[PDB]
RNA sequence: GGUUGCGGCCAUAUCUACCAGAAAGCACCGUUUCCCGUCCGAUCAACUGUAGUUAAGCUGGUAAGAGCCUGACCGAGUAGUGUAGUGGGUGACCAUACGCGAAACUCAGGUGCUGCAAUCU
RNA sequence: AAGCUCGUAUCAGUUUUAUGAGGUAAAGCGAAUGAUUAGAGGUUCCGGGGUCGAAAUGACCUUGACCUAUUCUCAAACUUUAAAUAUGUAAGAAGUCCUUGUUACUUAAUUGAACGUGGACAUUUGAAUGAAGAGCUUUUAGUGGGCCAUUUUUGGUAAGC
RNA sequence: GAGAACAGAAAUCUCCAGUAGAACAAAAGGGUAAAAGCCCCCUUGAUUUUGAUUUUCAGUGUGAAUACAAACCAUGAAAGU
């Protein structure tokens, strides 16, 4: 038998029950998906800056 | 000796094998000169 | 005011519309070949009509582009065949002109029935100096109206040379 | 302008104009894009082109980088400059291309500092070579050949500037197969022929080929070369002459002051006509309404 | 066979014209839109009376033609074939659909059924030009065509000259000056813009700065 | 049935900004991007490689990666009741430096200026933005400004 | 200021018709031994800068020109639109309140600006 | 439900300001495309008619279609233009600025890139309003037939469809 | 559009105008003019390695696609692709 097909009725109310909430920005964010050639060098760049300060 | 084989090539995009739009029997003439 | 509006012939193109392929064409091209000195160009059929008994891309015509002094030779060599007279039609309003002659043996060349006889379309395309702009690669430009070949100015050039006459109307 | 041809207001309203330097048939933008643009991970380090153009018989060789507000010339060197260096006639021959090539091929490197370093090839036996980098030291200046709308035919003079630019010391990536003396079938190069073209052996041999079969076109063609008593032989040495002459001094000295700029601004503005005032036009057409419609 | 006109009075759907998509549409039942002395000149007929809709509805081509003939007939029959220029100003481009009744209302997309013109409020339906001596007669023509129509529409006297977009004094100022130039049904006007030489061969009567 | 392909419904969104078709002008390849730049996303219908999906049109984000032809842009997409981090590998031709911060940077330099000149003489700093305040009293004169008394206009027809 | 080479914005730059352009520069232009390409040295390649012209290119100016760009309480606070009422109307639809607000039209003005290098009475 | 880490810290179905994106409403058609009424003027060695015609690339009438400047009228799958409402981002200490280490990346180049050291400027520290605080984790129920009203809106003559 | 023996509405040749009115396997919509279309030349990157990303989404899978890394190649004077 034919039932209802689709609605977004009331789905905004549910989303806002526990709200829509901001994306929690982070200083020092991830490096996921950054040019590996850059990462490879940046690695040694910083082991350099690290071993420097001894 | 038959001369060297140089063949002209065409710049026309049209590739279908069909007469163009003006090539229609509509544009002939009834009693055109027809040397007798 | 012309020190430089001095009309040349740019190309002369002969063309025999041999409405079929094979032997008849490869001999009608031989005709232009011992008329031109150059190797002529086979033209393929554009589409297929079958009233003219042809097929698309069938190699049904040959033509040849000849330029400069060698063009004046063949132009006059055929202008004789037409008694140095062609008509007030037969001139493009863009300045060029051409004519047709059957029985191509009236151009000096002998008969040799291993070919037979062919007709030719003569077309003479003309221009003043500095036609380069229209056909060079860099800075391709179009010529001023002051300078383009017109019809009235090119029949007068045709009368003035050759002692031709223009025709009715 | 045939009546059957004039263009509608609709045609012109909806018409998109190309870029000015394309309307002027001067820039291949499709080529410009791929010459200029840089790898985004280098982030200002500019892509220096070696533009090589050809006036009707004068040779232009600037080295230009591009900027959002306009291409900026690092060095320029003109084939009219060779008078300075030992060359007087036909400054469009393949060997003037090589010359100016060499000229900017040394001009920049002193403007840079890699002059004692990266001197290029000096003993020009016409070999195929690139200015290789020095062990434990700066890499050579790298620039690429903007040949504009020239059509890169085998053995053309745009590549003559290349050979001299390369031979002076610039690192300009290039193959050999369009250097005069590239063999069509065997994928190899004749250096004996290319050294000729670098020096003149095709115009020297033109001189020794007209001095005893046609003195009536040698008459005017090459007029200058007789008017200063130097025959063909003898040509390799007006060019090696200059090769030394520029490798010794590249320095661009410019032209003498000679009716300083503001004077030119005066004596050309005589001929620059300026537009008419709106009231002038208003009266200029108000003359016409009286002069034509008002029953003569 | 033709469905009663109440089923399509209102603008319930978005315009459904004949189209590359719709494309099966019957022919409009009204095919001639200018009537009377349509070849006449603008000076021939200064007065203009409109039939204007006061509703936001749809007029069937069936009713449009049916009402033009009823009006145009009355006009000629009492004024003469060339006494008026009748223009109907709404062309019925909107295709009405219909569901042709062992199945149900599964897949119930209609087939084209008839045409209709979609008229706004204040939209002019009939525009007719004559000379003021007629107005009583031609007004009475529109009044009779009105009875062919669903929904109130009202007659109105134009402040304009015939089918021009200028009121009568503004027109006379324009012509008794010499900026109007007759054309087949209509006239052209003297622009202050464009080429001056090409402005003077046409409208030469002007530029005397006088009549 | 229904159709939901990657470029569905993009007809006018990827349309070409009329009388501006053709090869893209070269300034957009001369612009430079560093990690952390805030860029806008508008797709360039001429450049089909590396183009953003329609959802990120009109969207703005931050550069997290730079490569030879492309920037990597970080975008905060709201799916359900929470934002997720979406990472787009976009071609330079679909990317635009953003004036979305330009006030704030123009106004931080101007703030420190007024602050320099505020610790320079008696400290009157006054450099936070306030919204438009309502008007203050003023005196309207009638010298050559005596008023036109307007009445409503009757109903005409005009057609 | 002119001009060229390379440009950025890409019509205020394009289109139509006329007219003017000194100097330099571009250009058109001469040649076919050589590299190179063509049916055709027309294009493309090379050689000369010598033999030749501002005719065209290119620059600038003219036009109640077309197009384009800009402005205006020009139209227009119109059309549309967010919000409100136990507002009017059988309805179709409509007015009012608190806000936002076009497009056409019309008139006015405008017709490329500018970067790097070199060069010029 | 159990809490846990914290607490003037961050927080928001809101406004403001700065900067974006969009092609709906309206509008437009003497702008493109596609429709559509009407005349007026053009144009053929080049559509058919048709007097003079032996014919003519012939004059002439005729109806045709094309061109020109006008005219009435239109579009969910048309459009130059183009709202309202909705929509992305930004409004600082994770700030701004300077000084000059690291690297195998990158540059002609200690050039840049990235990350760093030292240093300079404190709550008018950078709009409004609000905040019985903010953030975080685990586990589990029921539900997964919906229906109605204003507005927008598809199909249907329509329906308490 | 104007022009050239047979040649006709339609064969082949030339010039002029031409913002795309064409063409790009196909449906349609985008997009494209020294091209993305047409002719030619050289080719096998339609290849090798394992990851990240976008769309659908549960932010599973599959399809498809994007931008890098590491190879070995193609093409071009070249930057490039
Ligand atoms: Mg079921
Ligand atoms: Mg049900
Ligand atoms: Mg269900
Ligand atoms: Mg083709
Ligand atoms: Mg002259
Ligand atoms: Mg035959
Ligand atoms: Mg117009
Ligand atoms: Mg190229
Ligand atoms: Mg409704
Ligand atoms: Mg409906
Ligand atoms: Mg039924
Ligand atoms: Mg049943
Ligand atoms: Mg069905
Ligand atoms: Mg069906
Ligand atoms: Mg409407
Ligand atoms: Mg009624
Ligand atoms: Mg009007
Ligand atoms: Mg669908
Ligand atoms: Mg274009
Ligand atoms: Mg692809
Ligand atoms: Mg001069
Ligand atoms: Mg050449
Ligand atoms: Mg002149
Ligand atoms: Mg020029
Ligand atoms: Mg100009
Ligand atoms: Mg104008
Ligand atoms: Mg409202
Ligand atoms: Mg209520
Ligand atoms: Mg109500
Ligand atoms: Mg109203
Ligand atoms: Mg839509
Ligand atoms: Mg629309
Ligand atoms: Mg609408
Ligand atoms: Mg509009
Ligand atoms: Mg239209
Ligand atoms: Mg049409
Ligand atoms: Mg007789
Ligand atoms: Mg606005
Ligand atoms: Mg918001
Ligand atoms: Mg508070
Ligand atoms: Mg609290
Ligand atoms: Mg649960
Ligand atoms: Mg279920
Ligand atoms: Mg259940
Ligand atoms: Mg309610
Ligand atoms: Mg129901
Ligand atoms: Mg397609
Ligand atoms: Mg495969
Ligand atoms: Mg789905
Ligand atoms: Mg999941
Ligand atoms: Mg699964
Ligand atoms: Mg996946
Ligand atoms: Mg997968
Ligand atoms: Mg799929």
């Amino acid at each position: 038998a034919k039932s209802k097909n689709h609605t977004a009725h009331n789905q905004t109310r549910k989303a806002h029950r526990n709200g829509i909430k901001k994306p929690k920005t982070y200083k020092y964010p991830s490096l996921k998906g950054v040019d590996p050639k850059f990462r490879r060098n940046h690695k040694h760049a910083l082991h350099g800056t690290a071993k420097a300060l001894a | 000796l038959p001369p060297k084989e140089i063949v002209k090539s065409n710049t026309s995009s049209k590739k279908a094998d069909v007469p163009p739009p003006s090539a229609d029997p509509s544009k002939a003439r009834k009693n055109r000169p027809r040397p007798s | 005011q012309n020190p430089m509006r001095d009309l040349k012939i740019e190309k002369l193109v002969l063309n025999i519309s041999v409405g079929e392929s094979g032997d008849r064409l490869t001999r009608a091209s031989k005709v232009l070949e011992q008329l031109s000195g150059q190797t002529p160009v086979q033209s393929k059929a554009r589409y297929t009509v079958r009233t003219f008994g042809i097929r698309r891309n069938e190699k049904i015509a040959v033509h040849v582009t000849v330029r400069g002094p060698k063009a004046e030779e063949i132009l006059e060599r055929g202008l004789k065949v037409k008694e140095y007279q062609l008509r007030d039609r037969n001139f493009s309003a863009t300045g060029n002109f051409g004519f047709g002659i059957d029985e191509h043996i009236d151009l000096g060349i002998k008969y040799d029935p291993s070919i037979g006889i062919f007709g030719m379309d003569f077309y003479v395309v003309m221009n003043r100096p500095g036609a380069r702009v229209t056909r060079r690669k860099r800075c391709k430009g179009t010529v001023g109206n002051s300078h383009k070949t017109t019809k009235e100015d090119t029949v007068s050039w045709f009368k003035q040379k050759y002692d031709a006459d223009v025709l009715d109307k | 302008a045939f009546q059957k041809d004039a263009k509608s207001s609709a045609y012109s309203s909806r018409f998109q104009t190309p870029f000015r330097r394309r309307r002027e048939g001067k820039t291949d933008y499709y080529q410009r894009k791929r010459l200029v643009t840089q790898h985004k991970a280098k982030y200002n380090t500019p892509k220096y082109r070696l533009v090589v153009r050809f006036t009707n018989k004068d040779i232009i060789c600037q080295i230009i980088s591009s900027t959002i507000t306009g291409d900026v010339v690092l060095a320029a060197a003109y084939s009219h400059e060779l008078p300075r260096y030992g060359i007087t006639h036909g400054l469009t021959n393949w060997a003037a291309a090589y010359a100016t090539g060499l000229l900017i091929a040394r001009r920049t490197l002193q403007k840079l500092g890699l002059d004692e370093t990266y001197k290029g090839v000096e003993e020009v036996e016409g070999e195929y070579e690139l200015t290789e980098a020095v062990e434990d030291g700066p890499r050579p200046f790298k620039v690429f050949l903007d040949i504009g709308l020239q059509r890169t035919t085998t053995g053309a003079r745009v590549f003559g500037a290349l050979k001299g630019a390369s031979d002076g010391g610039l690192y300009v990536p290039h193959s050999e197969n369009r250097f005069p003396g590239w063999d069509f079938e065997t994928e190899e190069i004749d250096p004996e022929l290319l050294r000729s073209y670098i020096f003149g052996g095709h115009v020297s041999q033109y001189m020794e080929e007209l001095a005893d079969d046609d003195e009536e076109r040698f008459s005017e063609l090459f007029k200058g070369y007789l008017a200063d008593d130097i025959d063909a032989d003898s040509l390799e040495d007006i060019y090696t002459s200059a090769h030394e002459a520029i490798r010794a001094d590249p320095a661009f000295k410019p032209t003498e002051k000679k009716f300083t700029k503001e004077q030119y601004a005066a004596e050309s503005k005589k001929y620059r006509q300026t537009k008419l005032s709106k009231e002038e036009r208003a009266a200029r057409v108000a003359a016409k309404i009286a002069a034509l419609a008002g029953q003569q | 066979a033709r469905r009663p006109a109440r089923c399509y009075r209102y603008q319930k759907n978005k315009p459904y014209p004949k189209s590359r998509y719709n494309r099966a549409v019957p022919d409009s039942k009204i095919r001639i839109y200018d009537l009377g002395k349509k070849k006449a000149t603008v000076d021939e007929f200064p007065l203009c009376v409109h039939l204007v809709s006061n509703e936001l509805e749809q007029l069937s081509s069936e009713a449009l033609e049916a009402a033009r003939i009823c009006a145009n007939k009355y006009m000629t029959t009492v004024s003469g074939r060339d006494a008026f220029h009748l223009r109907v100003r709404v062309h019925p481009f909107h295709v009405l659909r219909i569901n042709k009744m062992q199945q149900g209302m599964r897949g119930a997309w209609g087939k084209p059924h008839g045409l209709a013109a979609r008229v706004d409020i204040g939209q002019i339906i009939f525009s007719v030009r004559t000379k003021d001596s007629n107005k009583d007669v031609v007004v009475e023509g529109l009044r009779r065509a009105r009875y062919k129509f669903p929904g109130q529409q009202k007659i109105i006297l134009s402040k304009k000259w015939g089918f021009t977009n200028l009121d009568r004094p503004e027109y006379l100022k324009k012509r008794e000056a010499g900026e109007v130039k007759d054309d087949g049904a209509f006239v052209k006007f003297l622009s202050k813009k464009g080429s001056l030489e090409n402005n003077i061969r046409e409208f030469p009567e002007y530029f005397a700065a006088q009549a | 049935g229904k159709s939901h392909g990657y470029r569905s419904r993009t007809r006018y969104m990827f349309q070409r900004d009329f009388r501006k078709h053709g090869a893209v002008h070269l300034s957009t390849y001369l612009k430079v991007y560093k990690v952390g730049d805030i860029v806008d996303i508008k797709a360039n219908g001429s450049i089909q490689k590396g183009m953003p999906h329609k959802f990120y049109q009109g969207k703005t984000g931050v550069v997290y990666n730079v490569t030879k032809s492309s920037v990597g842009v970080i975008i905060n997409k709201m799916v359900g009741n929470r934002y997720l981090e979406k990472r787009l590998n976009l071609r330079v031709e679909h990317i635009k430096h953003s004036k979305c911060r330009q006030e704030f940077l123009e106004r931080v330099k101007a703030n420190a200026a007024k602050r320099a000149e505020a610790k320079a003489q008696g400290v009157a700093v006054q450099l936070k933005r306030q919204p438009a305040q309502p008007r203050e009293s003023r005196i309207v004169s009638t010298e050559g400004n005596v008023p036109q008394t307007l009445a409503p206009v009757p109903y005409e027809t005009f057609i």
